[PDB]
């Protein structure tokens, strides 16, 4: 019928109670989407003459 | 905190409220020593005359 994705937020994890034969669709999108990510530092600086 | 040495208080609202607020998001190591957020300012005036 459709897809139903469940979240739980209290042990961070997520179910799947929809097609039980495409599933493979889905391991592979998350796959791709969880993924490290880098952090940039930024300092900026200023100063004048009066 | 609150200073109030002597500020702008019109019999209003007598109040300074020095401050100094961070937010953000990062990914950090279990075990770890992480450089947040700085700042290092020097201001320096002169005044002659003859």
């Amino acid at each position: 019928k459709n897809i139903i994705i469940k979240a739980h937020g209290q042990t961070n994890a997520l179910i799947v109670t929809a097609a039980p034969d495409v599933m493979n669709d889905l391991e592979r999108v998350i796959a791709q989407l969880d993924i490290r990510r880098p952090q940039v530092l930024v300092e900026a600086i200023i100063a004048e003459v009066q | 905190s609150v200073a109030d040495s002597a500020s702008s208080t019109s019999s209003d609202l007598g109040a300074t409220f020095n401050t100094r607020t961070v937010n953000n998001a990062v990914l950090v190591g279990s075990g770890e020593t992480v450089v947040v957020g700085g700042l290092l300012d020097k201001t320096v005036t002169d005044t002659a005359d003859k």
